[PDB]
């Protein structure tokens, strides 16, 4: 159904370089070009450039000429976006694009993302606390002292979506992320339905599902 | 501010460099076009003038081998590649249906694609929304040109639209858009369009505003000078038209099959009036090479045709004329050997009164779509026999009265001249016209070849007989204009495919030599 | 060429009409695109051609403008339009407007107050870490204020407010006092009190180790 | 005193019953003619009338397997059978020589065998001496009656007498030997011969002493009242002249290949003179049946024909018409076929320029001896074939000038009407005449197709051009009158062997339908 | 070059029948009609009758009503006549002739003949005497006392021609027949050239071979 | 239909005209042939038609006639035409002349006369011939007499005379005196005279036993 689907976020070094994968499915990948777009934090959508994967041909934004190269595997239907000399500023989440058409950039077909983070400070994975309910309800789970960003959380794999709250993450004075996600659910189904936190972390690979229980 | 037009029209998959005639290149050192040489024609008129246009003015699709595999993705690749900068849609363009022009041409292409004279309706509103537009302005330079498209009205009958597809009448579905972009400060504006020379001279005189027509369609080869090749002027390049609020408009088409490359420099004023036009169609032979890169690229996809291009289906001893110049103006060899393997299809043995069941043959001109070159040993392959018919059609059965009949041989040539498909080829019918005489009453004389009978011969046409005819079904349905064969035919049995019916006879017949006998007769 | 937008951000009420504005450094003929942004989520292609409506978006989102002038309204202001909204020109390169934030004005909402203590697994740490949490609420304008025993706590804590959402167009704010083990295992009754226009008295919940 | 004449004339190899058209009897219960119901007719005749004369005006020679294979003895063993009473020499009795008329029939006949016009020369002299006769006096009953031959005067043009034969003109040569009859007291004289039905008038016009004519040679049907089959009468039977001397000559024939029984009842004076004359051709139809002795007989003789219908040379769906009655006056589609067959064996792919050496064909209409019906599954065998061509010649490539084909179209119709030979078949060539002009003078159109060219045309004959003709070698050695032809030709090269191309041409079409499509148009 | 060959001499008592056979070849035997006529001494040339070879139809003279019979063997080219009832009249030379034509009897072609000889009689055979020149010279053979008329006297086996004379057979008193042959020689040649009568009698099968000699 | 040939027997010079003629009883038209005979052999077709020659026939042989009356004609007669000519009709049924005897007219030859003796092998049957010879001669009107010794003889012997040539044209004749062996054996000189045109007085020749 026209899907983009890229590489997970990474966390480099200034001075090192990044590839960002983007892998297409639902159309012929060969006989559409391939835009690449960032969003740096309140910076405004930027360019990065195009490629044709017929040939590998490629059209740049002036602002990374000799910093970026982009390619592609035809046969894995795969765009990639290199981005070396990472710079702080570099500091954004990656998009691949594709338009409506093949004349302009009318973006209808997006990637998820791919969030990269610029810093020379070291990666920590976080520790998962429960928020216990005191005796309609509210419990959550706290995400602390992790980097870099993003976290992901989910309640109970996925499935329970309704009075999920998950707070944005800020920065502490160690440097490090705190995060909260919490959920209103009945008083009444405190003693019978679970509440599992499902916390990824993909730079430091920590997967921690906690249970959250009274009191 | 002087603008250079280069334009194509009517390539129907000329793909490849092909012999003189448009059929496919034998003698390499006497081949002509090709998108690879326009390649190199258009590069080098990039680099030396500084305001280029590339435009083409419908009729890519439909062809050659390479549309009957492609279905369209090799016109959106090598017109993307040859970086055209606007498209105006062809009646070809919806032979393959509304989904067979969406994909992969209107999707694929890196240009736009214009119209105005066609609307969506329907669920097809929202599908073809955005994807072909009325016009586009384009920056060239400092400068702003606005293209306006449009679409031959007649486009229902000789393609496959749809029903969802309403064409407008090109004069009435211009105006509002021409006068749209006058009032958005757009001066210069270009009308690209598919409708035919008689056509684009009408939008010259009556649609105020615009600047040039680009057209097609009519295959029209214009030229100042003595020109380079078999091609014969219908007028000077340009063709000059006084508009009805007295301005000069110069009028451009560049005959077809990628031969020629339109070639034209405007030079306008301040505030977008054309003060001077010049030039010519430039003549794509091999003095002009063809683009290393684009050669590898049309070789790369030439693999999957090359299956088709093996097989000797028979030999011809004698030139197969499937030109257009030839079978929509008089009767032509090729469209006599069409109508003998029509009447050769069905030999039915029935009945001792009757030596066949079906004696008579009508096959219009734009049905027959190429020529075939004897000089390779005089072999006939697919390849060669899929130029000729390429629009997977039957050869069908009709029970036609006289009166019915004789309507079809009027309308054949209503409006002789303007080299439109409507012009009928025969067989077991000898028909003789006299075109000074008023439409509706040129037809002089019309004798049929008997069926009641065991020895044929001629005997005139009458009005109240019922006769059987092999036709295609484009015509049994009412394609070309021919609305009283599907209004007034009394029974229809669908037959054989139309290539198979004329490879099946080259195969029994094992060498042909069809001759222009006098089936056909003018004064 | 540069794509300017004003407003810059907006506050309307359901039903409304909301116009938004993208300047053109130069003339983008009709080569502007509209998006919609919501947080976590990649733009959303509304519009295309300046007026053009890409394929399931609904009639009261339209487009106007032809070079340097544009125009982007939604002419029923529903909660799910809650998002940051782009323009974009296709005619030199591809540059992008710097956004408009649409919010929606609702009728006051109090927030639903809740306070958690500090877990025995990060006591492991040496640090508690004890939230405050304000569920569902208008406006955002909050006062949050924590403490100790009955000593106003004015160094630690740390807020954090959810965009508006998107069904019930309130907001949620978190606030986290972080103590020291011995900090905190010092004090009895912790408390956590809410100042809010939907409040008529400023709501205090209060816990004890 | 009475007697009865019984004749035929031009009975062409017909032995066995034939088709109403006289093709090959296919449903035996519709057929006609033949030696053993001949035969039958005749022996009735004979028991009811005193005395009885059968008599052959020539043309016994010629036209079946039957002659191919047995060359002229089925003729002398079952017309001695028959019992004939004399026969006059035609032109096809020299077909295979004098030395083929020699050996079998003259010295095999039972009858005499009569000419008159016809002197020998050198060592034939006494070769032939006595074996033909310039007449012969016959007893009938207690009368004597006269009997004297006539042969065309043609018979050198038409056939193969030599060189040692000299052909008088017939009036000439008659009038001695009727003078010297009417000197050794015989008053009743019948002038039995072959020169066709003018000719025939003009004996009895200008021959003084001539009681009757018995001819032949134009296939004449005379009949009196409603006739009984398809064959028109040219006039009543007997035809009435009034001769110079102011007698009235009844003159007869009775048509060709045996169908009727020419039946003529003349009351003499105890002068010999003529006072009452009646009579009409008997039809020979299936109520008449046919002698189970002479029918045992034929069959015996059979036996050695039937390796001429073992093979299927390929279908026709259309009727061939090779009838005199068509071939010889207009367009037939015999003639069409023979001509399309001639041309498709001389393809020979040499150059380019020319899309074959040779697009032409003419050939005369007497070379075409008979019609092939399509109704026994439409089989066509070497037999039915043979019946069309059995001369055993060739099909020959010549070279002649524009005007040399002029004079041969104007020859081809130069005594139009008469039933002659020399009315020209065509391929290639779209001839226009008008009949109404003076001999010389009849052709208004003469259009030929073009071969140095790549599409193949028709453009005017131009009388200075030469152009290369395919044409049968008796033509090209001037035959039927083609002096011009045999004189005038700039090259003549031979070629295969007539039945050979027609039947290669068959088999390789697989199913013929051959159309009259205009190629010969009148006014 | 057109010939035909008859049986041989036969002789016949009365009451008896005779088959006379004639062979053809150099033309087509089935394709002409063979005649039959007959010699009789002093009695004038007879017809007999006809036969068509082809079927065996035939036409015969009136005179022989009954007794004659035509017939043939097309596979052997030969023609048969079968005279029955013989009579001392039917003593005559038997002949099959064709015409130069099958329309008229011109006879161009004629059997060497069949003498048939009815007799009530006895078969005798000749006893040949010399008849020695008495001292341009002259010498004989007296062939006395045969009944079977067919004789035939040879001088030195057949190639003594000149001065021959071998006379008619005269009827004598005894009802037996008596030939005398003479030749005319050089009287030089007496007595060094030799003469041998050469007498044959087919239907006694009589072959007697006598010298001639002095005085 | 009777054939009748007037002049029946002839004897004309070498080499004279010969018409010989051929009479029938009713109209033959010109369905008349005629015929060479030579004694032992088969007729030779000379004519047909009445006037027509057959092949090989030399050219001073023709025939004449229409219906009734018919003419046969030697224009130089040769030695090689003497036979028995034989006129025929082929009209009604087929009829033969009765014949036409041609003998030519030679200068006066006289007879060579010899004598032959009787055989001892002849003594044994018990009856003696004595044979006379009268070898190439013309006329043919001979005169043979037997003498005895020298009564008459007037009651045994008998003559037998040749066919005339082909090269001399002349006569032989052969006379045989017969009696029984004691009759012989009783007289002596036994002669034959001999009486023709070319002999001056008639020339006898004898012998004795
Ligand atoms: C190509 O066409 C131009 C224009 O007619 C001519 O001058 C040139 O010779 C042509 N070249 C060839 C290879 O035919
Ligand atoms: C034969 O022809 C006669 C006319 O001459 C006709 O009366 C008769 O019916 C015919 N017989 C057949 C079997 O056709
Ligand atoms: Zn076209
Ligand atoms: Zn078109
Ligand atoms: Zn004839
Ligand atoms: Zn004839």
């Amino acid at each position: 159904q026209i899907q983009l689907v890229q590489s997970g976020a990474e966390v480099k070094k200034p001075g090192a370089s990044v590839k960002v994968s983007c892998k297409a499915s639902g159309y012929t990948f060969a006989s559409y070009n391939m835009y690449w777009v960032r969003q740096a934090p309140g910076q405004r959508l930027e360019w990065i450039g195009y490629i044709d994967p017929y040939n590998g041909g490629s059209s740049y934004n002036q602002k990374f000429k000799g910093r970026v190269t982009l390619t592609r595997d035809k046969s894995a239907s795969t765009a990639y976006m290199e981005l070396s000399s990472l710079r702080s500023e570099d500091t954004a989440v990656y998009y691949c694009a594709r338009g409506y058409n093949n004349y302009k950039a009318w973006f209808a077909y997006w990637g998820q993302g791919t969030l990269v983070t610029v810093s020379s400070a070291s990666t920590k994975g976080p520790s998962v606390f429960p928020l216990a309910p005191s005796s309609t309800a509210a419990l959550g789970c706290l995400v602390k002292d992790y980097f870099p960003e993003p976290v992901t959380v989910s309640w109970n794999s996925g499935a329970l979506t309704s009075g999920v709250h998950t707070f944005p993450a800020v920065l502490q004075s160690s440097g490090l992320y705190s995060l909260s996600s919490v959920v209103t659910v009945p008083s009444s189904s405190l003693g019978t339905q679970t509440y599992i936190c499902n916390v990824n972390h993909k730079p430091s690979n920590t997967k921690v599902d906690k249970r959250v229980e009274p009191k | 501010w002087e603008l250079t037009i280069l334009h194509t029209n009517d390539v129907h998959s000329r793909l490849e460099q092909t012999s003189e005639d448009s059929s496919k290149c034998v003698n390499a050192s006497r081949c002509m076009g090709g998108v690879a040489r326009l390649f190199t024609k258009v590069q080098q008129i990039r680099r030396a003038e500084p305001n280029v246009l590339l435009l083409d003015a419908g009729d890519q699709y439909q062809g050659t081998i390479w549309f009957t595999v492609y279905k369209g993705a090799e016109v959106a690749h090598f017109m993307n590649a040859l970086r055209y900068d606007a498209m105006a849609l062809g009646n070809h363009e919806f032979d393959n249906g509304v989904e067979g022009l969406i994909e992969p041409l209107l999707k694929e292409a890196k240009f736009p694609i214009l119209s105005a004279n066609i609307k969506a309706k329907g669920p097809l509103a929202s599908q073809i929304s955005g994807l072909y537009l009325p016009y586009k302005v384009l920056p060239v330079g400092d400068e702003v040109v606005g293209i306006v498209g449009y679409t031959s009205k007649e486009t229902p009958f000789l393609s496959n639209p749809g029903t969802n597809l309403v064409f407008e009448d090109e004069i009435t579905a211009l105006q509002p858009e021409v006068d749209k972009l006058k009032t958005l400060n757009v001066n210069k504006i270009i009308a690209l369009g598919h409708s035919g020379f008689e056509m684009d001279k009408l939008i010259a005189q009556k649609v105020r505003g615009v600047d040039v027509v680009v057209g097609g369609h009519s295959n029209t080869f214009l030229y100042t000078g003595n020109p380079p090749s078999k091609e014969v002027p219908a007028g000077k390049y340009p063709f000059i038209v006084t508009s009805d609020d007295g301005r000069k408009v110069p009028v451009v088409q560049a005959y077809a099959f990628g031969k020629y490359l339109g070639y034209l420099k405007i030079e306008f004023d301040e505030r977008g009036n054309v003060i001077s036009s010049h030039g010519n169609p430039i003549l794509l032979n091999s003095s002009i090479p063809e683009d290393p890169s684009i050669k590898a690229d049309i070789n790369k996809w030439r693999i999957k045709l090359d299956n088709y291009s093996t097989q000797e289906l028979g030999k011809t001893i004698v030139y197969l004329d499937g030109s257009s110049q030839s079978c929509r103006f008089r009767e032509c060899n090729m469209g006599n050997l069409i109508c003998d393997a029509m009447i050769n299809n069905n030999l039915r043995h029935t009945d001792e009164m009757f030596w066949n069941h079906v004696s008579m043959c009508i096959l219009n001109g734009g049905g027959i779509r190429s020529p075939i070159d004897e000089r390779n040993n005089g072999t006939i392959t697919w390849e060669n026999l899929a130029a000729v018919l390429p629009f997977g059609g039957t050869f069908d059965l009709v029970q036609l009265k006289g009166s019915t009949l004789k309507k079809a041989f009027e309308h054949s040539v209503h409006r002789y001249g303007q080299s439109t498909g409507e012009f009928l080829q025969v067989g077991g019918i000898h028909v003789v016209y006299d075109l000074s005489r008023k439409p509706g009453d040129r037809v002089v004389k019309l004798d049929v070849l008997c069926t009641k009978c065991r020895v044929p011969s001629y005997d005139p046409l009458k009005m109240d007989e019922v006769y059987k005819v092999i036709l295609p079904n484009f015509l049994a349905n009412g394609g070309d204009g021919f609305q009283m064969i599907k209004d007034e035919l009394l029974r229809h049995d669908s037959g054989d495919q139309d290539i198979n019916v004329v490879s099946t006879y080259i195969s029994k017949m094992k060498v042909i030599y069809p001759a222009v006998e006098g089936r056909i007769k003018h004064h | 060429i540069q794509m300017t937008q004003s407003p810059s951000s907006l506050s309307a009420s359901v039903g409304d009409r909301v116009t938004i504005t993208c300047k053109a450094s130069q003339s983008v003929t009709n080569d502007v695109a509209w998006y919609q942004q919501k947080p976590g989520k990649a733009p959303k292609l509304l519009i295309y051609y300046a007026s053009n409506r890409y394929t399931g978006v609904p009639s009261r989102f339209s487009g106007s403008g032809y070079g340097t002038d544009f125009t982007f309204t939604i002419s029923s202001l529903q909660p799910e339009d809650i998002a940051t909204y782009y323009c974009q020109q296709d005619y030199s390169s591809l540059t992008f407007g710097q956004g408009t934030k649409l919010e929606i004005k609702r009728t006051v909402a109090a927030p639903s107050v809740f306070i958690f203590p500090p877990s025995d697994e990060q006591l492991k740490s040496g640090t508690a870490s004890v939230v405050c949490l304000l569920n569902n609420f208008y406006p955002r304008e909050a006062k949050v204020q924590w403490k100790v025993d009955n000593a106003l706590q004015s160094g630690n804590s740390q807020e954090s407010v959810t965009e508006q959402d998107s069904k019930d167009s309130t907001y949620s704010l978190s606030s986290t006092l972080t103590l020291s083990k011995a900090d905190y295992e010092k004090h009895k009754v912790y408390a956590c009190e809410v100042t809010h226009q939907g409040l008529s008295s400023p709501v205090t919940k209060s816990f004890n180790r």
